[PDB]
C-alpha cells in the first residue's frame, strides 16, 4: 500500500518521494518499470517472494565506441 | 525567363523551438472538497451518486496520460547512450548542451538556463513517474546517440561514425555535394559554435521567450486558485460555510441551504474537470507533435520544409525543460546570392544536353553547370550531362560545345 | 442580447496580400523563399526541378512543355468553371458558419 | 512474375482542397446575457462567484486564438513579394489566381 | 451559457487542428514539394497554390 | 574500399565510384591511396 504524499510518521515500511510505502521491500538494485509508483520508484514481484520497490532503470547503459 | 540567382555562401543557423509535454498531475478528493469531511453534507452528497466517483476516474485518466506523454517524447531510445571521454567532434562544440558534471542533477548548461527561467483544500498534486534527473538522462542519451552515431540509433544499434562525416551525410541530404562541407569544415564549425553561444544570451535576455511553458504552468495554478476561491461562494445559501449553517438553521432548513452549497461546489468541480479534459487534449496534441519531432528531427533528418526550423534541416538536439521539451534545430540557410544568365538545356553537335544534377549557368562569357543550392561551377562535360533528342523541341535552348573527357585519352 | 462579434485582426484585403505574396514567391522562386530570400528562377526550370523530384527526368518536361502548359491552363479553367457552376464544393467552410 | 506496366503518357491535374482556419470571433458579457440591465439580478449573480469571469475568459481565449490561427496559416512569408509586370512563365497562365 | 462555452472550446480545438493542418500544408505543399503520398491530393505532387 | 552505407559491400575505389574536388590542403583527415582508373585496360589496349 502506498499512502500518496504522506510521511510514515503520520500513518515492512519504506519512505519514497511519492509517500510511506507499506508491505513492499526496498531494493537498491535497479530494474524495468514493472508497476509504476512515482518519482522514479517502481515495484515488482521478483523472487522466496514478496513485492519489492526500487528506483527504475531507464535502459541498459552503453558507451558508444566513437573515435 | 533567362535569369537565376544562386547562393555563393550560406549560414548554419540554430533555431530554438519550445513545446509543452505534460501538465501538473492533479487528483481531487471530491468529498473533502465539497463536504470538508463534515458528515451531514456527505450524507447528502451520497444521494447524487456517480458524480462522486467519476470525477476521480476522469482526473486519473488525465494524470496517467501525463506519464504516457512524457514516456513517448523522451523514451524513444533503446539504451542509455553515453559520450566517450574525448570530445573531438571535428571542432563542433558539444559542451553547453551535453551534461555538466558540476550540476548535481546531471543537466546541461542550457538545460539549467531553462530550469531557471521557467517558474490542499482536498486538492492533491502527484509526482511525475520520471524525475527531472531521469528526463535529463534521456535527453543526454538521445544527444550522445545523435553526436556519436547519426540517425543509426533510430534504426537499430548505434553505429559510430566520425562527426565531420555525419555532417557530410546531412549536407548530402539537402542537395549540397559533400565536398562543400570538408572544404569549409573550420568555418562551418565556427558558425555552429557561435550560433550555440547566442542561445545562452537569447535565453538569458527575457523570460517571455519561454511563453509556451510559462503558460502551461500559469494556467494550472490559475485554474486551481479559481477552484479554491469558489469555496467562498453562496449559490443562494445563507452562508458560504457548512458548519456555520449546521450551527444556525435547524436540520430541516439546514438541508436546503447545504444542498445549494453541494450543487454550486459540484458544478464548479465539474467545470474545472471539464476544462482540464480540454486542456489535456491541447497538451496531448503538443506532446504528439514533440514525440514526432524526436522521431523525425533528432533520430533522423527531415525533408519537410519548415517542420524543423527555417532553412533546410541538418539535425536537432533536444534539451529538457520544466513541463516540456526544447529543440535546438540546426539548419542550413543560403545567404549571399549572385544573378546569372541560365538556359534549360544546351546544344552540342545536333543534340540537346541536360544537366545530370545541378543547373546550367553563365557568368556572361562562359557556360558552366553548378549544384542547385551552392555556387560551384564545373566545366560542362559528357559525364556531367545526358543527351535527349535533337536541338529543336526545347524552348530557350542555347548553343555551346560540351567537352568529352575520353577524347584526350583516345589520342593514344 | 449582450452577444458581440469582434473583427478579425487581418482583414480579407490583408489575407489577399499574404496569399498574393505566397503565390508570387511560389511562381518566381520555387521553394527557395521558404529558406533564403526569394531566388528568381525561370518557371519552366522550376517545373523541371519539380518533375525531377518525382523520379521523372528533366527532359520529359522540356520535350512536352507546350503540351504541359495547355494541360495546366485547361485544368485551372475547369477549377474556375466548377467553382463558378456550383456552391456544393465549399461544404467544409459553410459548415463552420452554419455550426 | 515477368509482367510490368509502364505509363507512356501523363496528365497534369489540379485538385482543390479546402480547410477552415478561423471561427467567427464571438464574445459574451455573462452579466448581460444572464441578468441584462437589472442591478438586483446582477447583485444576486455575485453569489455564484467566479463563473461570470471564467466564462468570459474562456471565450476571450477562443477569440484571441482566431487571430493566431490566421497568422500561423498565412503569415509564413517575411516579405510581400510582388508578381513581375511581364508574364514569361513558359506558357503557364496564372491570371485567374494572381 | 456553460453549455455553449464548453461546446465552443471543443469546436475551437477542432478548428485549431484544422489550422495546424493548413499551416503544415502551407509549409510543405506551397513552400516545398511533399514526397508524402496522397497528402497533397491524388497523384505525385508538383506544387500547390 | 568504398561501400554503400547501410550494408557492407566493398567496391574497388575508382574514378567512377568517386568525384574530385580540389587539393588535399583543406580536407581534414584525408589519406593517400591509389584510385584505380577503369579506362586503364584499354589505355594499354
Ligand atoms: C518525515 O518525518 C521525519 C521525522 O524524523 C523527518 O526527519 C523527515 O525529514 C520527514 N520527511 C520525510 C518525507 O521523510
Ligand atoms: C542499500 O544500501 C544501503 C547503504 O547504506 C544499505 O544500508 C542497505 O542495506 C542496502 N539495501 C539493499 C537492499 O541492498
Ligand atoms: C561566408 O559567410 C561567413 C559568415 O556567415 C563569412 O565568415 C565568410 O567569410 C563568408 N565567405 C566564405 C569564405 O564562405
Ligand atoms: C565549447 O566551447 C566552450 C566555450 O566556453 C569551451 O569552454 C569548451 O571547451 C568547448 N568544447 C569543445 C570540446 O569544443
Ligand atoms: C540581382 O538583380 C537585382 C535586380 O537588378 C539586384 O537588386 C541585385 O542586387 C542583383 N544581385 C543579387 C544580390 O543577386
Ligand atoms: C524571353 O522572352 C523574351 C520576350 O521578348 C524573348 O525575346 C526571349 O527570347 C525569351 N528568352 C527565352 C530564354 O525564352
Ligand atoms: C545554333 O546554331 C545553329 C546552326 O548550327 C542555328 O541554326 C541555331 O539557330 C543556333 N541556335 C542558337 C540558340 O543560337
Ligand atoms: C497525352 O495525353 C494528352 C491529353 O492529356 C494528349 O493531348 C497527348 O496527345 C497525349 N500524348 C501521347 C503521347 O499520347
Ligand atoms: C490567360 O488567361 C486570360 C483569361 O482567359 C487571358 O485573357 C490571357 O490572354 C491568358 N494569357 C495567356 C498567357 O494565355
Ligand atoms: C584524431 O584525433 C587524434 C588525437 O587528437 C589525432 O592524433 C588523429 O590524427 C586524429 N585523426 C583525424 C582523422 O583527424
Ligand atoms: C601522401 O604522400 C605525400 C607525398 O607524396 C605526403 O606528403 C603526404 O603527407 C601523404 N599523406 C598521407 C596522409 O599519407
Amino acid at each position: 500500500v502506498l499512502y500518496q504524499g504522506v510521511n510514515c510518521t503520520e500513518v515492512n515500511v519504506f519512505q519514497t518521494r511519492a509517500g510511506c510505502l507499506i508491505g513492499a521491500e526496498h531494493v537498491n538494485n535497479s530494474y524495468e518499470c514493472d508497476i509504476p509508483i512515482g518519482a522514479g520508484i517502481c515495484a515488482s514481484y521478483q523472487t522466496s517472494q514478496s513485492i519489492i520497490a526500487y528506483t527504475m532503470s531507464l535502459g541498459v547503459e552503453n558507451s558508444v565506441a566513437y573515435s | 525567363n533567362n535569369s537565376i540567382a544562386i547562393p555563393t555562401n550560406f549560414t548554419i543557423s540554430v533555431t530554438t523551438e519550445i513545446l509543452p509535454v505534460s501538465m501538473t498531475k492533479t487528483s481531487v478528493d471530491c468529498t473533502m472538497y465539497i463536504c470538508g469531511d463534515s458528515t451531514e453534507c456527505s450524507n447528502l452528497l451520497l444521494q447524487y451518486g456517480s458524480f462522486c466517483t467519476q470525477l476521480n476516474r476522469a482526473l486519473t485518466g488525465i494524470a496517467v496520460e501525463q506519464d504516457k506523454n512524457t514516456q513517448e517524447v523522451f523514451a524513444q531510445v533503446k539504451q542509455i547512450y553515453k559520450t566517450p571521454p574525448i570530445k573531438d567532434f571535428g571542432g563542433f562544440n558539444f559542451s553547453q548542451i551535453l551534461p555538466d558534471p558540476s550540476k548535481p542533477s546531471k543537466r546541461s548548461f542550457i538545460e539549467d538556463l531553462l530550469f531557471n527561467k521557467v517558474t490542499f483544500n482536498g486538492l492533491t498534486v502527484l509526482p511525475p513517474l520520471l524525475t527531472d534527473e531521469m528526463i535529463a538522462q534521456y535527453t543526454s542519451a538521445l544527444l550522445a546517440g545523435t553526436i556519436t552515431s547519426g540517425w543509426t540509433f533510430g534504426a537499430g544499434a548505434a553505429l559510430q561514425i566520425p562527426f565531420a562525416m555525419q555532417m557530410a551525410y546531412r549536407f548530402n541530404g539537402i542537395g549540397v555535394t559533400q565536398n562543400v562541407l570538408y572544404e569549409n569544415q573550420k568555418l562551418i564549425a565556427n558558425q555552429f559554435n557561435s550560433a550555440i553561444g547566442k542561445i545562452q544570451d537569447s535565453l538569458s535576455s527575457t523570460a517571455s521567450a519561454l511563453g509556451k511553458l510559462q503558460d502551461v504552468v500559469n494556467q494550472n495554478a490559475q485554474a486551481l486558485n479559481t477552484l479554491v476561491k469558489q469555496l467562498s461562494s453562496n449559490f443562494g445559501a445563507i452562508s458560504s460555510v457548512l458548519n456555520d449553517i449546521l450551527s444556525r438553521l435547524d436540520p430541516p432548513e439546514a438541508e436546503v441551504q447545504i444542498d445549494r452549497l453541494i450543487t454550486g461546489r459540484l458544478q464548479s468541480l465539474q467545470t474545472y474537470v471539464t476544462q482540464q479534459l480540454i486542456r489535456a487534449a491541447e497538451i496531448r496534441a503538443s506532446a504528439n507533435l514533440a514525440a514526432t519531432k524526436m522521431s523525425e528531427c533528432v533520430l533522423g533528418q527531415s525533408k519537410r520544409v519548415d517542420f524543423c526550423g527555417k532553412g533546410y534541416h541538418l539535425m536537432s538536439f533536444p534539451q529538457s525543460a520544466p513541463h516540456g521539451v526544447v529543440f535546438l534545430h540546426v539548419t542550413y540557410v543560403p545567404a549571399q546570392e549572385k544573378n546569372f544568365t541560365t538556359a534549360p538545356a544546351i546544344c552540342h553537335d545536333g543534340k540537346a544536353h541536360f544537366p545530370r544534377e545541378g543547373v546550367f549557368v553563365s557568368n556572361g562569357t562562359h557556360w558552366f553547370v553548378t549544384q542547385r543550392n551552392f555556387y560551384e561551377p564545373q566545366i560542362i562535360t559528357t559525364d556531367n550531362t545526358f543527351v535527349s533528342g535533337n536541338c529543336d523541341v526545347v524552348i530557350g535552348i542555347v548553343n555551346n560545345t560540351v567537352y568529352d573527357p575520353l577524347q584526350p585519352e583516345l589520342d593514344s
